[PDB]
């Protein structure tokens, strides 16, 4: 229960993985040479961390265990030109000459299984290299149908191969307002159905919400994908800080699996991070724990184009990176309970998980970050997720009503039956979430 | 009638409290951390008695008669590295099973039953090494599912392995349970075995612990190490009656004789004055309290270590131990003042019990303001409310059967119906226990024998 | 015999600090609370038990509790007397600084946090066995102070009906705040009529005048007024703090001074004193005490009807001069035809552990009287209250709790206060006449 196998699928997934590995190297101050970096860090090198994500070899060189799968040679050449490839292993990275389709049609085809076998034996060899296993980490975007389909295939194969450790899948949700590709909602719904089939824990993060955050909080004129990747890296690091570094109240991945699943079928938590602001606001004054706890519930920090006030509260977690007083956060959560911002339920409301980690947050040079000694990452369970689901489902319904492109999908690798199944399953999940939330 | 007691450290919290207790005992008996006694072996004259708690392998080294058992080897390795040569490496149980796969009492009992042979072999080896024995002391740490499962398995083994020994247990309860469902399930499943097999049980609610740690200490932030240090000092004070044998109570069996009126009523409530052996113990010479004020503080709800919730509390057996230079006239005055303020049941004319112990000649002597300390243990049905919290959680969550996919693995039952039936049986058991307590709170309990003769 | 000091409001805190400093300087206790006397001789003639609890460290903690809605003055007193007072005997209501100078908010805070004060006074009583009553020090003008005083008076009368309660009330001077402070003053007066056992009155204007006369700087400070209050309290409590043969408790003093519970308001006087030669004998001291230019209250009367007087003389006195001054006082002061012409003189010993006060070897004297000047002060206060009430309806805008839920009950309570103080002044002016005891004569 110490090793976590992380996989980067698709172009956005590979970029997110590059950003997360770069941030992990920056937190521990890791350069391409290393040997840990160097072999006197304590605890920026062995032991943990890095032993959860970085495999340790005989020479002491930490190897970030990541499987960069992609069928576009441009992204593969880009990730191979950097020092990350020197940090990785050539056999761990998979190369693809021609892109599957636009975008999910061939992403789940037999061409997907031909690479599934190779990556499966590679994962088996990697697990033979290391000792123990905690969970499977996934990083792919739902906008890219190829990446989402390959990630769903990896998830299904890992569930059918081991099925012992819970599977964590970080899904990047597109902007519900604008859709760049016409096949984007179809692939999103199909990937959500595949996760419902073979995922024990998911993650919903919107790109438009991150853009609005960095425009309003960080105050940048031109948001780029690198800033979104760095913010996702900060999010993942805030989640796994308790596993990378030790704290006063360490939490395990099984604690996350228990907290985020209070019902037979509940595996859709939202992520929030606070405080996120410009550097001038941090240079002017410093905030308190109450302000950070109040900003954690704001619609901007929810990383989703939906308002959490209309949602219903369920079991939530809060991990505190840095020096954090227990009485302070207890008073803060009591004040939040007294305010009653989000409507509670009859089962969960006394479920505020509080984890503490000694590792303080790190501000990346690319994306601005509020330099604060205490950061809070909150994994919430609200019913506005169902509202965003219903919005994207009405969009998908109008599309599938016209959809202008049925013959390509029914001829290449799919059919109308699979689309109808995915639509019905998504609508069933939405109404089940609504009924289990509003049952209080 | 005094015998040796073997310590049973279970779980992370249990191991921490055990390490703190052994460090406190070493500081008291001048043993130290290195294991070798700091006092020279020439001055053999010792007023205390480390034999019931320390194995005398050599004349200058006292190995504690304790066994640690945990699934997380990190805390065990840390304790072993901090106490070089103090603990016995053969009494450390990890089973090489890795980290705990969740916080479920089912997984705890599974990991206990799988390696039950190893822990029983270690217990048999310790029994063969020792010559006299009286009973075990188990640290449940019921807040953790794996620790509670391991403690329940240890109890279910010891009850039918050694029936001639008295079993005492220490269950640490949290202040505000984070995962209410899982923590209530674990506490109820451990309370089932406590009712079934455990002979004596002492509860420790973390609410009063955090309150005292915020009051008597200067730092606002509370750390788990000096939080468990409080329970360490409590166990030290309650085992003082055997370490430094007094003239009234000299055996754990004789103490539990008056501490336990019946095996059904085997849950106590502790209370202690502002400590003097903890980290921040400098703010004790500004109170200037006597034995009467010490007794008042012991009877005050602000010094108890569990959730008081004193709404006309019914007392059954109140006992106190005072360590230091105590005055008999002051004890008599305190008894006269307390017999008119403590509620006593009309069916039993038994009053509170007072015992006077001896202070260690090597401990740092405190000024005349706080040179004398006291501990109190009272049989109150106020722990029934702390239990009713978890019972209400169970009643409000069991309507749907949440978290059923976690307690189904590990245990001998993999289906949902069997786990549901086991949880319902444990809930019925704790309900019958609370009914017995609320019946003993009345006068009809003693009339149950008068109505039929 | 033990008396617990109750310091209400910032005025109460100041007068308590000054009184405790004076008592420490007298009994050789100092600021640190430790006994400044050597441990070789334990024979003492004073009595520090009813005022100071001696711990095992031989430290004398003052038996005083501070009840105030302003924690700033309490923190300042604690900083000035670090190691003297007990932090457990401090009560700030845990509500922050004070807000509103009306009696309503004070009484509401008292009724809300009465449990803490009740527990504190119960612990202070159970700490010892021999108890006689409490001692309250507050100003009737301060709204929060008067509210807290009324709340504690109600608690004392409905909890301990056997402990005699004495209080010291300082009436405000002729200023602007009397348009609203008069409400609190008359409410405290009604509470005193209802439940109090003894009260010592003070007039702020007369106190300021006397302090400006005895001092060189006309800018009299509130700290100087509190020092004068501490001096007069020490002079009136010297008989209890140094009991030798006659006086050993306030019970006999109040028995010989207060004739009936309906007449339980006393006017003090003290002369001469400093705050360095001797020029006033005992006869001079007594004539100065009789003269209105030495009383702590505004006389405003050509010949007040003295009912009961009692004086304590400090210093080496001669019986011949004592008799001469007594005869002169009997010839000058007129007594009613129904009450006796009782004049009591108590020779109070000096503290050998007290540093020598300026003007050494100068005999001094205190006098507590019951005359028709307190009734003139009460009549002035009630007339001002009646004027402001019948002319301006502004008191119904600053109320808390039940007094804010409806303003009719407030007006009814104020009318009842006016009625009871009117009955009080009528009873006083009737006792002034010889036809008061005509029911039995
Ligand atoms: N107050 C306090 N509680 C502790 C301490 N150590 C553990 N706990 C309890 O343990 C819970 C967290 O779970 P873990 O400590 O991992 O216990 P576990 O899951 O059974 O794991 P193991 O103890 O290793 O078997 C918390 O809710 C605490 O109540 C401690 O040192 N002090
Ligand atoms: N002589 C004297 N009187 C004081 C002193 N301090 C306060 N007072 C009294 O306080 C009154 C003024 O009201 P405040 O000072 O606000 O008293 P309060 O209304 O009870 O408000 P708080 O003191 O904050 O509780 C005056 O009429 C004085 O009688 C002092 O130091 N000396």
């Amino acid at each position: 229960m110490r090793e976590v196998i992380s996989i980067n699928v698709g172009q956005a997934g590979c970029q997110i993985g590059n950003a997360c590995w770069e941030l992990y190297s920056l937190e521990h101050g890791i350069k391409p040479d290393g040997h840990l970096e160097d072999g006197l860090s304590k605890p920026k090198g062995g032991e943990e961390g890095f032993s959860t994500f970085f495999h340790e070899t005989g020479y002491g060189k930490f190897v970030p265990r990541a499987i960069y799968v992609d069928l576009e040679p441009n992204v593969i050449d880009e990730v191979r030109n950097g020092p990350y490839k020197d940090l990785f292993h050539p056999e761990q990275l998979i190369s693809g000459k021609e892109d599957a389709a636009n975008n999910y049609a061939r992403g789940h085809y037999t061409v997907g299984r031909e690479i599934l076998g190779d990556v499966l034996d590679r994962i088996r060899k990697l697990a033979d290299q290391c000792d123990g296993l905690q969970g499977f980490l996934f990083t792919h975007s739902l906008g890219g149908g190829t990446g989402s389909g390959l990630g769903s295939l990896l998830l299904e194969e890992l569930s059918a191969e081991y099925g012992k450790k819970s599977k964590l899948e970080f899904a990047v949700y597109p902007a519900p307002q604008v859709s760049t590709s016409v096949v984007e909602p179809y692939n999103t719904v199909l990937t959500t159905h595949t996760t419902l089939e073979h995922a024990d824990c998911t993650f919903m993060v919107d790109n438009e919400a991150i853009y609005d955050m960095c425009k309003r909080n960080l105050d940048i004129p031109r948001p780029s994908f690198a800033n979104l990747n760095n913010l996702i890296a900060q999010v993942v690091s805030s989640v796994t800080a308790s596993l990378r570094f030790d704290g006063s109240l360490n939490v395990d991945l099984n604690e996350f699996q228990t907290n985020l699943v209070p019902y037979p079928r509940i595996h859709f938590p939202l992520v929030s991070y606070s405080p996120v602001l410009s550097k001038s606001k941090a240079f002017h004054e410093s905030n308190s724990v109450s302000e950070i706890t109040n900003a954690c519930f704001e619609p901007g920090n929810q990383m989703v184009k939906c308002d959490p006030r209309d949602g219903k509260y369920m079991a939530t977690c809060l991990l505190y990176r840095g020096d954090v007083v227990t009485r302070d956060v207890q008073r803060a959560v009591e004040q939040v309970k007294n305010k009653k911002t989000v409507q509670l339920v009859d089962w969960c409301p006394t479920g505020f998980k509080i984890g503490i980690c000694y590792e303080p947050p790190t501000a990346t040079p690319n994306s601005q970050l509020a330099t604060v000694d205490r950061a809070v990452c909150m994994l919430s369970n609200t019913t506005s997720i169902a509202e965003a689901w219903k919005r994207i489902d009405r969009k998908f319904d109008l599309m599938y009503a016209k959809r202008a492109f049925v013959h390509w999908y029914v001829g290449e690798g799919m059919e109308e039956g699979e689309f109808t199944e995915a639509r019905e399953d998504l609508a069933a999940l939405e109404r089940d979430y609504i009924e289990v939330g509003a049952d209080s | 009638m005094g015998g040796e007691i073997i310590t049973l450290q279970a779980g992370q919290c249990g191991n921490h409290v055990g390490k703190f207790l052994w460090s406190q005992l070493a500081k008291e008996h001048a043993i130290g951390t290195d294991g070798l006694s700091q006092l020279p072996d020439s001055s053999t004259e010792r007023d205390d008695d480390t034999k019931p708690f320390f194995r005398e392998n050599s004349r200058n080294k006292f190995t504690p008669r304790a066994i640690m058992m945990d699934s997380e080897p990190s805390v065990i390795a840390d304790v072993e590295n901090t106490f070089r040569g103090f603990f016995d490496p053969r009494n450390t149980w990890v089973a090489s099973d890795g980290a705990s796969a969740g916080n479920s009492w089912a997984n705890g009992y599974d990991i206990g039953t799988r390696n039950q042979d190893d822990i029983l072999n270690k217990i048999d080896k310790e029994i063969d090494s020792t010559d006299n024995f009286e009973g075990f002391q188990l640290l449940h740490s019921v807040a953790g599912g794996t620790g509670s499962g391991l403690g329940s398995n240890l109890l279910e083994a010891l009850c039918d392995r050694y029936p001639k020994k008295i079993l005492t247990t220490y269950s640490v309860f949290p202040a505000r349970s984070s995962e209410v469902v899982v923590q209530s399930y674990n506490t109820i499943l451990a309370l089932r075995r406590l009712i079934e097999d455990s002979d004596a049980t002492v509860v420790f609610d973390n609410a009063s612990l955090l309150n005292i740690s915020g009051k008597v200490f200067r730092n606002p932030n509370i750390d788990l190490q000096h939080t468990n240090q409080l329970i360490s000092t409590i166990i030290s004070s309650v085992t003082n009656s055997i370490r430094f044998p007094s003239y009234m109570y000299s055996s754990m069996s004789s103490i539990y004789s008056t501490l336990i009126p019946s095996p059904e009523l085997h849950f106590l409530s502790p209370s202690f004055t502002p400590f003097t052996s903890d980290y921040i113990h400098d703010d004790i010479a500004h109170k200037g309290h006597s034995s009467y004020d010490v007794m008042l503080d012991l009877l005050d709800p602000s010094n108890s270590l569990v959730s008081t919730a004193m709404n006309n509390p019914t007392y059954f057996n109140v006992y106190n131990t005072i360590i230091g230079n105590v005055e008999p006239r002051q004890i008599s005055r305190a008894m006269t003042k307390l017999q008119q303020r403590i509620k006593f049941p009309s069916w039993s004319s038994s009053a509170m019990h007072v015992n006077i112990g001896r202070r260690s000649p090597y401990l740092p002597l405190q000024p005349n303001e706080n040179e004398v300390s006291g501990m109190m243990l009272s049989n109150m049905s106020t722990v029934v409310n702390v239990f009713e919290n978890a019972c209400n959680t169970f009643d409000k969550v069991f309507a749907k059967g949440a978290f059923l996919n976690n307690y189904n693995v590990g245990d001998l039952f993999q289906s949902m119906q069997n786990v549901q039936d086991e949880f319902a049986e444990s809930r019925e058991v704790v309900q019958s226990l609370m009914e017995d307590y609320v019946a003993a709170e009345q006068d009809s309990y003693l009339d149950d024998v008068l109505v039929d003769d």
